[PDB]
């Protein structure tokens, strides 16, 4: 994150302020979501399950999220992707 | 004529279980097991991770794993036989001894 140096005599002593992660749970994961017949892929992060659901989080942090279409994006169709699962992928223009 | 070589500390033993820890950390945690704890992550989502940082996506990856892998394949396999082949390889080493 960041660092702050100190003198010392014929030398100099540096404060590293790390990001250390800790508390790490075990998740389902998935490469690629299949809903409307073409894959899905997470812009940034990664899917994860808790056994009945799936949610996308951040690498470095869990933060379900549900899976919006402003989340991950479409390329391509589902019978190439090795390990492809079905999910629904929520659409924010269909509610409003 | 009073010259003695002295053995190292570490056997070669323990630097082959150092550098298989080191290859077992990379293939099963990604980066993370150096910043902190082995976070267990799949292969073909760490590789995803480091096309994403290469700066590309990673449908090319989920879609060309197979082409990927054979490729990967292909180069240990050269790299293996050029270490067979040509003598001068480690060269370094063998001057600095």
């Amino acid at each position: 994150l960041m660092s702050f140096p100190q003198s010392a005599p014929h030398g100099v002593v540096f404060l590293h302020v790390t990001y250390v992660p800790a508390q790490e749970k075990n998740f389902t994961t998935a490469p690629a979501i299949c809903h409307d017949g073409k894959a899905h892929f997470p812009r940034e992060g990664v899917f994860v399950s808790n056994g009945t659901h799936w949610f996308v989080t951040q690498r470095n942090f869990y933060e379900p999220q549900i899976i919006t279409t402003d989340n991950t994006f479409v390329s391509g169709n589902c019978d190439v992707v090795i390990g492809i699962v079905n999910n629904t992928v929520y659409d924010p223009l269909q509610p409003e | 004529n009073g010259l003695t070589v002295l053995p190292p500390l570490l056997t070669d033993e323990m630097i082959a279980q150092y550098t298989s820890a080191l290859l077992a950390g990379t293939i099963t945690s990604g980066w993370t097991f150096g910043a902190g704890p082995a976070l267990q992550i799949p292969f073909p989502m760490q590789m995803a991770y480091r096309f994403n940082g290469i700066g590309v996506t990673q449908n090319v990856l989920y879609e060309n794993q197979k082409l990927i892998a054979n490729q990967f394949n292909s180069a240990i396999g050269k790299i293996q036989d050029s270490l067979s082949s040509t003598p001068s390889a480690l060269g370094k080493l063998q001057d600095v001894v």
